């Protein structure tokens, strides 16, 4: 049986750690909800 | 049970010890997570029981206790924050500029951050703290890095 536990409030934080890139990817979404890369 | 607004961990005792299978958002008395996290199964909140209300495998979303409530959208320009809830670790905000998933049916934002699979369901927020989607359904790129869609449902 699965259960839930509170982990925090949903707020935007000023001066959070800023990271990650912004790729533009060609993708396909199948009937099972799986994304895949298209080339 | 617990019905306060906020980000919650989704746990199980089926495997060894207590294991975090995902994360979700409680808003307006409705629990919102990704379908692959619960497979549509009922949830427990202390003494309370949360029953599924709406779900769709292709969108990879499910709501409990009521219809999907999250309607905010990424503006296509601004940075956002992944409010990451990793397994056995504290909730952490990570700011990033989303990229794009280009599909035959239109474009969707995408966040390129590396977290374990048990982080699926963590909310993505705009500057006013509104949930614009959930993190956790995407693709693995060349290096083994992860890029998630900004997955958002429809508020009826
Ligand atoms: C590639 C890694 C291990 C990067 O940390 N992540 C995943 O494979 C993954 C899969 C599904 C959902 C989410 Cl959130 C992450």
């Amino acid at each position: 049986d699965m259960y839930i536990e509170r982990a925090g409030d949903i707020t935007w934080e000023k001066d959070a750690e800023v990271t990650g890139n912004s790729p533009r990817l060609d993708v396909a979404l199948d009937e099972s909800g799986d994304f895949s890369l298209v080339e | 049970g617990e019905t306060t607004d906020g980000v919650y961990r989704v746990m199980t005792r089926r495997l060894l010890g207590s294991t975090q299978v995902g994360v979700g958002v409680m808003q307006e008395g409705v629990f919102h997570t990704m379908w692959h996290v619960t497979k549509g199964a009922a949830l427990r909140s202390g003494e309370g029981r949360l029953d599924p209300y709406w779900g769709d495998v292709k969108q990879d979303l499910v709501s409990y206790c009521g219809p999907w409530k999250l309607d905010a959208a990424w503006d296509g320009l601004s940075e956002v924050q992944l409010l990451a809830v990793p397994p056995g670790e504290r909730a952490k905000n990570i700011q990033t500029l989303p990229g794009i998933f280009k599909t035959k049916d239109g474009d969707i934002g995408a966040v390129a951050l590396d977290y374990p699979a048990g982080t699926s369901g963590s909310p993505i927020l705009d500057k006013c703290g509104r949930v614009i989607g959930l993190y956790g359904n995407g693709v693995v790129i060349k290096n083994g890095s992860y890029v998630s869609a900004i997955t958002q449902g429809k508020r009826e």
